[PDB]
């Protein structure tokens, strides 16, 4: 059994390209924990701690497009 | 297209502030490694002796 289906972010995704065609700063993230683990200087770790920081991101963009959207009615998760 | 755009954004203030900072401190040590040099010469005072005494005098 294949389902072909889609997504209900097309309208959204337009947006996206239209509103991001250029460059914009980003300064209020919702997981700011991501990139500042570390509070004491002079600490260092050889692991690669800030690995989790683009998945962060984008989870809580695809995250936040779904569920926050889902308010308005008729709007599927 | 969306995200290291925005945090390249982010980054420009702070590395140009330090980037001026650094060139002002090229220019400073620049300046602060110049200092007048005088040179003495010999006096000719003993050449006037040295002299006097080549006459014989
Ligand atoms: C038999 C009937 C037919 C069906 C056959 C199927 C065969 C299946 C085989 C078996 C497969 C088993 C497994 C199936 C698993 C399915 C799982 C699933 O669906 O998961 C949900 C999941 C939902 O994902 P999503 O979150 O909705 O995002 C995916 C979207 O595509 C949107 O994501 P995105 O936006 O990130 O995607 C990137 C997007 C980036 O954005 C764009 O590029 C924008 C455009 C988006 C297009 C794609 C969206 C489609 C929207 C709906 C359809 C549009 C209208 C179609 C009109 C049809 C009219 C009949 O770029 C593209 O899409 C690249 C393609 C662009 C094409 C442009 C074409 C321009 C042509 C111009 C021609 C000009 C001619 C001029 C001549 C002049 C002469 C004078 O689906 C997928 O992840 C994809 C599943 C695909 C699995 C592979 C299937 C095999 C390939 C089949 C191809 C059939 C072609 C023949 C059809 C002919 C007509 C009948
Ligand atoms: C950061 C916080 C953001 C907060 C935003 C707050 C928005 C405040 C909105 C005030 C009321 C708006 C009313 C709109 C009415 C529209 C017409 C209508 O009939 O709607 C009725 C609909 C439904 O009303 P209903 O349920 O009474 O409908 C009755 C219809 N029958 C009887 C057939 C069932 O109203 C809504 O659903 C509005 C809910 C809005 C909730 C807030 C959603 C915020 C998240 C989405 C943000 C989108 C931003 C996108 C920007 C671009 C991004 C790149």
């Amino acid at each position: 059994m294949f389902l072909f289906f889609f997504c209900d972010l097309f309208w959204l995704r337009l947006l996206l390209c239209m509103y991001y065609c250029v460059w914009s700063r980003l300064c209020f993230i919702v997981y700011f924990n991501c990139l500042m683990l570390i509070f004491d200087f002079l600490l260092f770790c050889l692991f690669d701690l800030y690995l989790f920081v683009g998945l962060c991101l984008f989870l809580l963009l695809w995250f936040m497009l779904f569920n926050l959207y889902s308010l308005i009615l008729y709007y599927c998760i | 297209d969306i995200m290291v755009p925005s945090f390249v954004y982010n980054k420009l203030p702070v590395i140009h502030f330090l980037q001026e900072k650094r060139a002002e401190q090229k220019l400073r040590r620049v300046l602060d490694e110049t200092y007048t040099e005088w040179t003495e010469e010999l006096d000719q005072a003993h050449v006037t002796d040295a002299i006097t005494r080549s006459l014989n005098i």
